[PDB]
C-alpha cells in the first residue's frame, strides 16, 4: 500500500541524532574509561523532504502502532531487541524456504546469463559438423 | 493481530510493505540495511504546552508495562519530567529501571512536580503513543526522568544512498493532577509563581520569567507571590514555521496589564 | 523417528488457550489504556485426535524434556526466548549454507520446468534448419 | 548435551525430527509456522491430589534457575499455590521475578500454607519437569503463584491446515511440607477442618464443605474442629472420562461415618 | 587481513573449559534436582599450537576489542547474547540476499553436474537423427 | 564503529574475516560452527602480581557498564577478588548482579580487602580488556566476586576437524587502593603479615607461609607484627615456561635475611 500522510501538520524537515556507525576510533576513545560519557555518544545530522519521504515517515510510524502495540501485549519479553532479525529471517524464509522452481514467480533465480552460457554453444557442436 | 509494516522505497516514494510481498529485485544484503526510529508527535502539529499534553495521559491497573527499542531519534523542542505523588506523599510515579535514560535532545524540559490522586499502577498514553527515553520505547511513565511522546517505524535502506545542543529546564508546581480540575504554576523563584495558561509560548515563560527578575518584581517576603496575566496581552503555528508591561499587587495575588 | 506414546493414559481432547493471531482491534480496544488486563488477552479453541496428533504430541513434550533441560543448564541467559529463531536459521543453513550443486540430493534447487524451456527449444534450430 | 527434537507432520502422523533432516518438499515460509506449546502432566494420568502433587517436588541448592518462554497451553483442572515458611517463620520460596504470573486456566486452585524445614535454596520438581506459569516455564517454585505441572515441545505446522471459565480455589494446611511425615488439612473455615486422604477428589471436597455449611457441622467456639473420615464412605478414572451423613464429637476432634 | 601475533609472549597450549554439547545424560544426572551443581557442569581439553591457531587466537581476540567495545557502546541491551546469531543471519542475507545470477561471482549455484546433464544429451537427438 | 572481526581458517592458517567477505567455497551449515571464546591476559605475558594488576584498573563515572556472554575460556593460573571499601565504611563496588558467578577455574585466588577513595561510580579496565566470570564477559567490577583479565573472540569452525582442579586462596590487606600511593600486605593470619612487593610470585608467598607457621613465627601477642623482606633474598619468565631464612625482631617491624 501506498502512505497518505493525514495529520494536521508535518515538520518537512528531520533533525535527528543517533550513534555512529563507521569510522575508527581516535586514539584511545574506544576505551570506556577514556572514553565519553552517555551524553557524548551521539552525532546529529539533517535531511529535507525529498520525494517526500520525511512526511511519508511520520505517517509511516503514526500508522505502524497499532500493530505494533498488538505485539507488545501479546509477548511476554519485558523488554523486545528482537523485531529488525526476526524481519531478516523472515525475509529469507519467502524466498528459499521451499524448492526453487527456476522460471517460476517465486524463485529469485537468474539463469539469463546461463542461457547464453548453453546458447551460445549451440554452434559448438551443430555447426562444427564436418 | 496485525502484522507490522516496513517501509520501503519504490518508484520514488516511501511505501508499506513487509519481507513477504517483496519482488526479487528487492535486494537486502546486510541486517545494517534495517532500521528502527522514532519520530515525535511533535511534528505532526499537537499542541505541546503543559496543559494540553498532561491532558493525552491517564492511570490505569491491570496492564503490564512493555518496552522496545529504537535505534535513531528526532532533536526535540519539548520535552516532560514529572514528579507526582498523593495527597499523603506516596509516589505515583515507578523509579526509571537499570538502563533507562532521559531522552538526549530536548531544547525545553518541562518539569512538573504537583500532587494528584493517581487512581492507577501505570500511567499510559491515552491515544497509544509510546513515551520516548533514551533509544528505548515504553508505554508508560517513569518518575523523575525526561521523555518526549512519538511513535516508532521500522525501514528497510536501498542498496545506494543519497550549531550546539542547548536545553533549559522550565519549571510547574500541580494540584489535581490528571483530573478535570487540574491546576498549573510556572515558577520564577520558590515563593513566586505565574499562573499558568495553555496558549503560554515555552520563550513567552523565558522572557517574562526575565522581566520580572530585571524589573525587581520577586517575592520580598517569607509568602508566595503568585501573578496573573490579563487576557489582553500578546503570546508569542508550530515551532518550526519588554518594558511596556505593569504589575500591581492585589498568599497574595497580583495582575500583569499591559 | 516416530513417536510411541508410553504414557499411563492419554487425555485424547485438547482446550487450549493462546493470544490471537488474526484480524484487527476493534475500536480502541488495541491502545493499553483502554484495552483489557493481563487476564483477558486469551483466546480459547479445542482439537480432536485425528491421525493421533493430540497423543503424540503429549508424548512428543515429554520426550523433549531431556534435551531442552540440559541446554537450560548450559545456558547463562535468564529467560530464553530464541530457540525457534534459532531453528528457523538453522534451517535455512542446513539448505543454503554451501554451494548449491544442481541435481545433487542437498540442493532444492528445481530445473524440471528449465528443461522444458530448454528442451522445447530443440527444435528452435535443429527443424527450422532450412 | 543433546538436539532439541522438532515436530513434524509426514505420512497423516507426527514425527520427531529437526531442521537439519528434513528434505527438499518440506516447506518454512515464516517463523509463524514455528510455534512453542505447553502441555499438562494431567494429561499423562499422573494423580493430582495435593498429597500426590506434593511429593514430586523437592528443595535443592547449587543450581541456578532457568526459565523459557511457551507460546499456548492447555486449560487445567488441577493448578498450586504455595505459601510454605519454616518454623522459624522465614519465607521458603522466592518471590515471584517481574513479568511471571500465574498459570491462566485453572478449574481447582489449590492453595496450600504451612510449615516444612525447606532444606534447600530452590524448590524443583523431582522428575524433571518444568512448572508452568502464564507463557513462561521454570525449573522451581515462586511463593504464592499459581502454577501447573507441564512439559514443552516444539512444532513446524504444514502450509495448510486443517462456555465461559469457572476457578474456584481450595485451601490447605500443612505441617512437616517436603518430608516423609507430611500432614494435610482441607480448610472449611478458620476454625473448622477436614483432615485430608489423598482419595478426596476436588467436587468431594466442595460437597462435603457444602453439608457442613447446611448442616450447621461448623465450630461454634474459640478452639479449632477437625473432623475425620472413615474409611467405608464413597468419593468420587482420570477427570475427562446429601443427607446420609451423620457428624458425631469426641482441639477437638471428631468423626464422620454413614 | 592475515594475523599477526604482536604479544610480548605467548602461551603455545590451550588448556580450556567449557559445557558438554554431545553425548545423552547417564540415568538422571538431567534432573536439576538430581544433576551437579554450578561448580560441576564443565568439562577440559587440551589443544597445541598447531599451524600456529593458538597463538593466531590470542592475537584476534585482542584486535577484536575495539570493534566490540564499541559496539557494547551503542547498544541498551544489558546482556548481549545476540552475536553470532546476527553472523549467521548476515552470512546467509550476503549469499541469498538478492537474485542469484547462475555463473556469476556472487552466486554459490553449481551446475557443473546440470552441463553433463544437458551436454551429455547432445546425442540424445543430434545423433538418434535417423 | 567498526564491523566485529571474525575468525576463519584458510591455507592452514589462522585470518580475520567476516561474513560478508568469504568465498562460496566456505561453508557454514549450523549455528553449532559458530563459538565465541574468552582468553585470558595471562597468556600474552602481562605481569600477574598484585601490586601490577591492580594499577591497571581505575574509577570512572559517567559510563554504563555493559556484558557480553562467551561459551568456553581458559585454565587461569591467577584470578582476583575484590572487597574495597572507603574510609568512611561505604562500599567501592557494586554487588554482583543475578547470575554472574565467579571465573570457573583458577590455580591461585588472590583475594584484596582494603580501603581507597574510589573516585568514581564503576571499576573499569584502563587497557579496554574485559572482566572475565562465568561465561559472562563485563566492563566492570563487581564486589567479592573472582574474575580474570581476558579478551573475547569469535570464531567459524571448518566442516571436518582435527589431572584434578586445585584452587588455592591468598588473600591480602590494602590501604590508598586505586591510587598512586598504594601498601600491601599478605596475609599469614589475623595478626602476622608481610610487606609486599611485586617481585613475590604465588608459590613464593605459599612456601614463606609454610616456613613462618613451621618455624613459630607468628604473632604472640594481641597486636599485629608485619615482617619485612631484605632485597638480597632470591624469588621464583612466565608461568607455562626451607632451613636458610633467619628472622629478627626491631604494631610491631621485623625483618628476615639470608
Ligand atoms: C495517528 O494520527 C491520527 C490522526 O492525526 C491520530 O488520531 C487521533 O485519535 C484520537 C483518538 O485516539 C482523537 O482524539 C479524540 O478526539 C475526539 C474528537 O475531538 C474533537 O471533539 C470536539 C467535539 O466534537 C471538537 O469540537 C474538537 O475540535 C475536538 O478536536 C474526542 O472527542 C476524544 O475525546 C473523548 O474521548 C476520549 C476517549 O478516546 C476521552 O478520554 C475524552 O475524555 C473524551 O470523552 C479524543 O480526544 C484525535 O482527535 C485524533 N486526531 C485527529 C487529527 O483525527 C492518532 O491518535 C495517531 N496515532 C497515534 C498512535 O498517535
Ligand atoms: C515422561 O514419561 C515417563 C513415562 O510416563 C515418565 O517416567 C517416570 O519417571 C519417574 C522417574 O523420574 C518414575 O518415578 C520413579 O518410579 C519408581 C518406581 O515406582 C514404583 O515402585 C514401587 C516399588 O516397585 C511400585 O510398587 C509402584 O507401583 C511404583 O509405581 C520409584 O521407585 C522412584 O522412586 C524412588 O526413587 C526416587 C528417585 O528417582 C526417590 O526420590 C524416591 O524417594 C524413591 O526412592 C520414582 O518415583 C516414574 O515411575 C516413571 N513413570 C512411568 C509411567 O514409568 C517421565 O517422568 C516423563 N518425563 C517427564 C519430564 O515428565
Ligand atoms: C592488545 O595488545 C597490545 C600489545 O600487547 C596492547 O598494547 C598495550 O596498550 C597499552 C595502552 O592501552 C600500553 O600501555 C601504555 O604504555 C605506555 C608506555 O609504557 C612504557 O613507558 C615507559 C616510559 O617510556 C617505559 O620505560 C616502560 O617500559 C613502559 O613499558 C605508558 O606510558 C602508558 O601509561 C601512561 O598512560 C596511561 C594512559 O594510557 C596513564 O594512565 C598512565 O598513568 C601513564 O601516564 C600505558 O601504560 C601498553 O604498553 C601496550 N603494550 C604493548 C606491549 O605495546 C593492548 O592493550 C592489547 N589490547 C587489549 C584490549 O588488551
Ligand atoms: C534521515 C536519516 N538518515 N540516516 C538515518 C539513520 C537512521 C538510523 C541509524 O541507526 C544507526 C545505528 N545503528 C546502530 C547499529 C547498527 C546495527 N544493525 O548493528 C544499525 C543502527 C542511523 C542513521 O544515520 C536517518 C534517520 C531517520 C529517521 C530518524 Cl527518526 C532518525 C534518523
Ligand atoms: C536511514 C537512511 N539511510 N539512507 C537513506 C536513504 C535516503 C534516500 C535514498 O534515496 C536514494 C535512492 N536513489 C538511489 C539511486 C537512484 C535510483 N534510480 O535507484 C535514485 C534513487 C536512499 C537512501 O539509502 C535512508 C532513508 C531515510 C529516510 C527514509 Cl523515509 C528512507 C531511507
Ligand atoms: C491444537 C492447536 N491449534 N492451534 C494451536 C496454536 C498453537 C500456538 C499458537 O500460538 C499463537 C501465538 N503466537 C504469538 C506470536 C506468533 C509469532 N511467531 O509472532 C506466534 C505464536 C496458536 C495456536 O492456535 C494449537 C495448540 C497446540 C498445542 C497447545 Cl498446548 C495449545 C494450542
Ligand atoms: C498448531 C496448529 N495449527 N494448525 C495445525 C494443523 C493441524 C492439523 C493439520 O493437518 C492438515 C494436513 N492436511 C493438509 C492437506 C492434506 C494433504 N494431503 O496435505 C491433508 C493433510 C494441519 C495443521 O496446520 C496445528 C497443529 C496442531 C497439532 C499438531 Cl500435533 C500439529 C499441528
Ligand atoms: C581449542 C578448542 N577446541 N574446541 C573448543 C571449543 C570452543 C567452544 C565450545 O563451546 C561449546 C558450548 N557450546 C554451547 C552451545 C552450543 C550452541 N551453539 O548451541 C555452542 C557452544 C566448545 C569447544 O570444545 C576450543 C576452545 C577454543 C578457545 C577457547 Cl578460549 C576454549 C576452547
Ligand atoms: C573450536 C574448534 N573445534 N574444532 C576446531 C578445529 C581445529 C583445527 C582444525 O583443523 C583441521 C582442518 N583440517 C581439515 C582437513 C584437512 C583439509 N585439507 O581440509 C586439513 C585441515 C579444524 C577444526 O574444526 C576448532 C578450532 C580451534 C582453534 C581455532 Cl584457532 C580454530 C578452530
Ligand atoms: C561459459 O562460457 C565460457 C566462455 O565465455 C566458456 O569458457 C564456458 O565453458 C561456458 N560454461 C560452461 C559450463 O561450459
Ligand atoms: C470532570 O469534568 C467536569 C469538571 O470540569 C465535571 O463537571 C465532571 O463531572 C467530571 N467528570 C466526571 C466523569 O465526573
Ligand atoms: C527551592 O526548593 C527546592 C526544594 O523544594 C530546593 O532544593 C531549592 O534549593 C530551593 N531554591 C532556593 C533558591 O532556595
Ligand atoms: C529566570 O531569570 C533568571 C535571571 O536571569 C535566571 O537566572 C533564571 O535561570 C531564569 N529562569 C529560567 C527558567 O530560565
Ligand atoms: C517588593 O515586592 C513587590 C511585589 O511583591 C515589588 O513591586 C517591589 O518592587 C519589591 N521591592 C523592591 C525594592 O523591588
Ligand atoms: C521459456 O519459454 C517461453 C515460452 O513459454 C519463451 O518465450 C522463453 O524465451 C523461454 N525462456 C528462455 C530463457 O528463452
Ligand atoms: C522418611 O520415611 C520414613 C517415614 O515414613 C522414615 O522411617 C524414614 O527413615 C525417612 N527416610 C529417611 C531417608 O530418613
Ligand atoms: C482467616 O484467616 C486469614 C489469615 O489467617 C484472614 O485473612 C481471614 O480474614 C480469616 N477469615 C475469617 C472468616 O476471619
Ligand atoms: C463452602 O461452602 C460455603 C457455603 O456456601 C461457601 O461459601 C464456600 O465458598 C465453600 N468453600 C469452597 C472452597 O467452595
Ligand atoms: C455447634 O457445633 C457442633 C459441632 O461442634 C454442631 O454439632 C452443632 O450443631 C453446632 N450448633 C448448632 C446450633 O448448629
Ligand atoms: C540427468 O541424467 C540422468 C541419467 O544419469 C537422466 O536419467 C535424467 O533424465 C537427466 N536429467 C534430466 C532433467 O533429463
Ligand atoms: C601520584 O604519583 C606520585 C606519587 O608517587 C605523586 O608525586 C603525583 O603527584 C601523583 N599524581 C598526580 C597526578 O597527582
Ligand atoms: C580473621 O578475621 C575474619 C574477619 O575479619 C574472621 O572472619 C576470621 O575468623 C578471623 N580469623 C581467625 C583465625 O580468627
Ligand atoms: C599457610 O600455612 C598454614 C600451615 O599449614 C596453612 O594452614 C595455610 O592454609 C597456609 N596459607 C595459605 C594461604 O596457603
Ligand atoms: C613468639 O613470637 C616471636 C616473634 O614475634 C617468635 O620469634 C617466637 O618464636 C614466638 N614464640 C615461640 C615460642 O615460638
Amino acid at each position: 500500500e501506498a502512505i497518505v500522510n493525514a495529520q494536521p501538520k508535518c515538520n518537512p524537515n528531520l533533525h535527528y541524532w543517533t550513534t555512529q556507525d563507521e569510522g575508527a576510533a581516535i586514539g584511545l576513545a574506544w576505551i570506556p574509561y577514556f572514553g565519553p560519557a552517555a551524553e557524548g555518544i551521539y552525532i546529529e545530522g539533517l535531511m529535507h523532504n525529498q520525494d517526500g519521504l520525511i512526511c511519508g515517515l511520520r505517517q509511516l510510524a503514526n500508522e505502524t502502532t497499532q500493530a505494533l502495540q498488538l505485539f507488545l501485549r501479546a509477548t511476554t519479553e519485558l523488554r523486545t531487541f528482537s523485531i529488525l532479525n526476526r524481519k531478516a529471517i523472515d525475509f529469507l524464509l519467502q524466498r528459499w524456504g521451499g524448492t526453487c522452481h527456476i522460471l517460476g514467480p517465486d524463485c529469485c533465480i537468474e539463469p539469463a546469463d546461463w542461457t547464453k552460457n548453453i546458447t551460445d554453444k549451440i554452434d559448438q557442436i551443430i555447426h562444427d559438423f564436418v | 493481530g496485525r502484522s507490522i509494516p516496513l517501509g520501503v522505497i519504490h518508484n520514488s516514494a516511501l511505501q508499506v510493505s513487509d519481507v513477504d510481498k517483496l519482488v526479487c529485485r528487492d535486494k537486502l544484503s546486510s541486517t545494517n540495511q534495517l532500521r528502527s526510529v522514532g519520530l515525535n508527535l511533535e511534528g505532526n502539529g499537537v499542541a505541546t504546552d503543559v496543559p494540553s499534553a498532561t491532558k493525552r495521559w491517564g492511570f490505569r491497573s491491570g496492564v503490564p508495562p512493555k518496552v522496545v527499542n529504537y535505534e535513531a531519534g528526532e532533536w526535540a523542542e519539548n520535552c516532560y519530567n514529572l514528579e507526582i505523588k498523593k495527597p499523603d506523599g506516596s509516589e505515583c510515579l515507578p523509579a526509571a529501571p537499570d538502563g533507562i535514560r532521559g531522552f538526549p535532545r530536548c531544547r525545553y524540559v518541562h518539569k512538573v512536580s504537583g500532587t494528584g490522586p493517581c487512581a492507577g499502577d501505570f500511567a499510559f498514553h491515552k491515544e497509544g503513543a509510546f513515551f520516548l527515553y533514551d533509544r528505548l520505547a515504553s508505554t508508560v511513565i517513569y518518575r523523575g526522568t525526561t521523555f518526549a511522546e512519538g511513535v516508532v517505524a521500522f525501514l528497510i535502506l536501498p542498496q545506494a544512498k543519497k550549531s550546539g545542543y542547548y536545553s533549559t529546564t522550565i519549571r510547574y508546581q500541580a494540584t489535581g493532577f490528571g483530573t478535570n480540575e487540574t491546576e498549573y504554576l510556572f515558577e520564577v523563584d520558590n515563593l513566586t509563581y505565574v499562573q499558568l495558561e495553555s496558549r503560554f509560548t515555552p520563550q513567552f515563560l523565558l522572557q517574562l520569567n526575565e522581566t520580572i527578575y530585571t524589573s525587581g518584581k520577586r517575592s520580598n517576603t517569607t509568602g508566595k507571590l503568585i501573578w496573573k496575566v490579563n487576557p489582553e496581552i500578546d503570546t508569542t503555528w508550530a515551532f518550526w514555521e519588554s518594558e511596556e508591561l505593569s504589575f500591581t499587587v492585589v498568599x497574595x495575588x497580583x495582575x500583569x496589564x499591559x
